[PDB]
RNA sequence: UCGGAUUUCCAACGGGGCCUUUCCUUCUGGCUAACCUUGAGUCCUUGUGGCUCUUGGCGAACCAG
């Protein structure tokens, strides 16, 4: 721990940290492409949401809020960004 | 140290320390000098001839000098794989 | 109409881009229905360490996002036309003197008219379409800076032949002295 | 500063994964995750026997360093590393002291334990720990087989190993016995295994 | 840290190292625009407005899309309320505790939540009064807290 | 709450000196930092560092060699005068023969013996040696 | 050179005026010099060369309000 590097550190090491505590700051959320069957449409959703984001024709609850991420509904496709 | 005539004044010139780059003093007995030999074509030892190391009491003590030392001779081409310098 | 694409201002270079430019509306229904009202300011020529030269294409702001739409294909079909010469983009923003002790009334200056947000802009769009990720100032031992600048993932390619001009140009408009890397 | 002569052997490769060198401990220290490979799910490290071979090397570089093969000397108070070591030192020219360390051994000119080491090899840095306690008043270096929870204090260039299996402690001492033998000259050609068994090196009890 | 207690809690949002707009969204500025003044003339705040737009519409951040805060674009239309949102979540959150212990006299952990509270009022309200964007005839009161919630 | 960042940042390069260190992680960063090892790193009391952005305020890498003894700032920031510096160099240094006592003078911030060369003044930051 | 003297070169050390998108801005009246109109003369390689005036302007300085 005498001589190393800290504007390169190892990926895995970093990958740990908190979001907070990292070299430079920044998320560890994402967001999502939905699609519930239903409706064959695509309602993008932010990972952590706080409120339960409906479809937007049928009253279909796609994810809940339960303290940090927000559970899918069963039977919905799902794909980053 | 030298007077105005340029001529050294000192007793003698303190050994540094390799790993803290820190003055090895006239009574530190915890520190430590290494010598490793340096090799033959066959891998034999050069009896005379070594490559030389400092590693100082507060180095050893602390519980740093084989990372240390790993890091002297990866840099110095005796070891390689072992010294990583992202962590 | 290359002296209705350039602004009151006829030089040699400007007149054969502006021709080519004409030219580039002319192979095309639609790049000519968003190239024709965009005009452009002027030039800069200055030569790289590789042997060729680049061009910095002083252009207007309130229309940049409109090339932002086009300058793909516009620097493509530039570099096919104009051999050696590596085809920039920059925007003509005027910087306001730091006011004195001694500084008759002036109003507020934006901090957008200042000199390193307008540095800033231009290493913005230096390196588009990628983004910088982010920049890290090296200060040497003998005190020079160098300005380690990162780039993306994405668009590598597209600049990756381009990058010694990006130094050339960076150290012809301020001096000072700039690294690209992509991280791993 | 090193050939490919140096290199790892698939031989030697066999013997240290037969000896559950690789099997480290369950708990690592700070200063010694740089030798772990991975952890298996039952909670047992995996030691990366190559930087274990080349510090054997290196290891084996600083015994040949010392001019007179007689200040060199072995430690042991580990049970196996008493059979080790004595074999260790019967085939190599050092000093062995097995079993119990006396105190004031590399101090007190006056008495008859006082010997002049310059090289103290160490088995257990927790079981022998006074003789590193001793060597870091005398400017003595220190080398050990430690284990990933082995301290490393006082220490100098330290070998990741498993100082529990007997196999491994012999076979340890028995790879950096005939390293050092053939950076000697006994040892001629490096193509050579040694002829020795690793068995001369292990403990028995009838 | 966490006046009026003792905690050392960090719990936030990061803020990435983009500045400029996302890639993959790909909607229009003054539809995001006009989507804030849908809401606002829905009711909403802008702490909920901007909510709703990274959950439901994929609207990371308000001033990376656009130039403007919410809080900017409700001003240029007209529609920013009389009182900024943090104040007058506090006033109403102590209306909410004047009324308990006017309901239970006993409460004393009541009565120094409730003068912790005024205290953040008050100091919030100097803020306020100071930067000129509330009069400075304005001031807390009792019954003036019940008129301004209720 | 964090009220000094030039002490924050010599506190922490002189515990890793003291621990024998070879680096550093310095948040946040200034002008005045910059400075400030611009000044130590010009006699060489440190090697190379380096800046790192993250929009907000910057965060440094330090290199620090073996050279430093200690370096620390003097926190109410005194005015002082041209003979004055004769008094805090009687004080902070350990010997007339070397160390450095830096000012913010009107010409910049810079150790005592370029003021002495320049002929200027101004307030006191810290002391280096 | 009859103990100090000042050129050339050399590090240095501070400093000033500039140029790089950029540092004191003007209006109205008087004072020098320089570019231009106009014709004239004193010098030297034949001169719109150098030195000097003639009415009207522009630039860089000197002063007042």
């Amino acid at each position: 721990v005498l001589v190393q590097d800290l504007l390169h550190p190892t990926a895995a090491s970093e990958a740990r940290k908190h979001k907070l505590k990292t070299l430079v700051q920044g998320p560890r959320s994402y967001f999502l492409d939905v699609k519930c069957p239903g409706c064959l449409n695509i309602t993008t959703v932010f990972s952590h949401a706080q409120t339960a984001v409906t479809c937007e024709s049928c009253s279909t609850i796609l994810c809940t809020p339960t303290g940090g991420k927000a559970k899918l509904s069963e039977g919905t496709s799902f794909r980053r960004k | 140290m030298e007077n105005d005539k340029g001529q050294l004044v000192e007793l003698y010139v303190p050994r540094k320390c390799s790993a803290t780059n820190r003055i090895i003093k006239a009574d530190d007995h915890a520190s430590v000098q290494i010598n490793v030999a340096k090799v033959d074509e066959e891998g034999r030892a050069i009896p005379g001839e070594y490559v030389t190391y400092a590693l100082s009491g507060y180095v050893r003590s602390r519980g740093e000098s084989d990372d240390s030392l790993n890091r002297l001779a990866q840099n110095d081409g005796l070891l390689k794989n072992v010294w990583s310098y992202s962590r | 109409p290359q002296a209705k694409i350039l602004s009151q201002a006829p030089t040699e270079l400007e007149l054969q881009v502006a021709q080519a430019f004409v030219e580039l509306e002319n192979s095309s229904p639609e790049l000519k229905a968003e190239l024709r009202p965009l005009q452009f300011k002027s030039i800069r020529e200055i030569d790289v360490a590789g042997g060729k030269k680049a061009l910095a294409i002083f252009v207007p702001v309130p229309s940049l996002a409109g090339f932002h739409k086009v300058q793909t294909k516009l620097t493509r079909e530039l570099e096919k036309k104009f051999q050696d010469r590596h085809v920039i983009f920059l925007a003509e923003r005027r910087i306001l003197p730091k006011p004195s002790r001694t500084s008759r009334q002036v109003q507020k200056r934006p901090r957008s008219r200042t000199l390193t947000a307008v540095h800033d802009k231009i290493l913005e769009d230096l390196v588009f379409p990628t983004e910088i990720v982010g920049k890290r100032v090296r200060y040497l031992v003998g005190g020079n800076k160098i300005q380690k600048v990162l780039l993306d993932s994405k668009d590598v390619q597209q600049i990756d032949y381009k990058l010694e001009s990006f130094q050339a140009v960076y150290n012809k408009l301020t001096g000072k002295q700039i690294v690209f890397e992509i991280p791993s | 500063s090193l050939p490919a002569t140096f290199d790892l052997t698939p031989e030697d490769a066999q013997l240290l994964l037969a000896a559950n060198t690789h099997l480290g401990a369950r708990n690592v220290q700070v200063h010694q995750e740089p030798y772990v490979f991975n952890a298996r799910p039952d909670g047992v490290h995996v030691i990366n026997v190559g930087k274990t071979w080349e510090k054997l090397v290196l290891a084996a570089r600083i015994i040949a360093a010392i001019p007179n093969p007689e200040d060199v000397v072995a430690i042991s108070s580990r049970t196996f590393g008493q059979r080790a070591v004595l074999k260790f030192a019967a085939h190599t020219g050092a000093t062995p002291i097995a079993g119990r360390f006396t105190p004031g051994s590399f101090t007190n000119y006056i008495t008859r334990s006082f010997k002049e080491p310059r090289l103290v090899i160490v088995t257990d840095p927790r079981s022998d720990a006074q003789a590193i306690k001793e060597a870091s008043y005398v400017n003595i270096p220190v080398i050990a087989l430690t284990d990933l929870d082995s301290p490393s204090e006082f220490v100098d260039v330290a070998i990741p190993c498993n100082n529990r299996g007997k196999h491994s402690i012999g076979l340890i001492w028995y790879l950096l016995a005939r390293e050092v033998l053939r950076l000697r000259g006994a040892l001629v050609d490096r193509t050579q295994p040694w002829s020795i068994m690793p068995d001369l090196y292990f403990y028995r009890f009838p | 840290g966490r006046m009026h207690s003792a905690g050392k809690g960090i719990s936030s949002s990061a803020i990435p190292y983009s500045r400029n707009a996302p890639a993959w969204f790909k909607l229009s500025s003054e539809s995001v625009i006009e989507q804030i003044v849908k809401y606002a003339r829905k009711g909403l705040t802008p702490s909920q407005i901007g909510v709703l737009l990274r959950d439901a519409h994929g609207v990371t951040q308000a001033r990376v899309i656009t130039g403007n805060k919410i809080m900017r674009i409700l001003k240029s239309n007209g529609l920013a309320p009389e009182i900024p949102e943090d104040l007058y979540y506090l006033i109403k959150k102590a209306v909410s505790v004047r009324k308990h212990l006017e309901r239970n006299r006993k409460d004393k952990d009541a009565k120094f939540r409730l003068i912790l509270i005024e205290s953040r009022i008050h100091r919030l309200a100097r803020y306020y009064r100071t930067v000129a964007v509330l009069p400075p005839n304005w001031k807390y009161e009792s019954a003036t807290a019940s008129a301004l919630v209720n | 709450t964090r009220s000094s960042v030039l002490a924050d940042a010599l506190n922490a390069i002189n515990n890793a000196e003291k621990t024998g260190k070879r680096q550093v992680l310095i948040r946040p960063s200034s002008k005045v930092i910059i400075k400030f090892l611009q000044v130590m790193q010009k006699h060489g009391y440190i090697g190379e560092f380096e800046y790192i952005d993250d929009h907000r305020s910057g965060k440094i890498v330090v290199q620090l060699n073996g050279r430093l003894n200690k370096c620390g700032v003097i926190s109410p920031r005194f005015n002082v005068k041209i003979g004055d510096i004769e008094k805090w160099t009687a004080n902070l240094l350990p010997a007339r023969q070397f160390g450095y006592v830096i000012l913010t003078t009107s010409a910049g911030i810079m150790d005592h013996e370029e003021a002495r060369r320049k002929h200027v003044s101004g307030k006191i930051l810290g002391f280096v040696y």
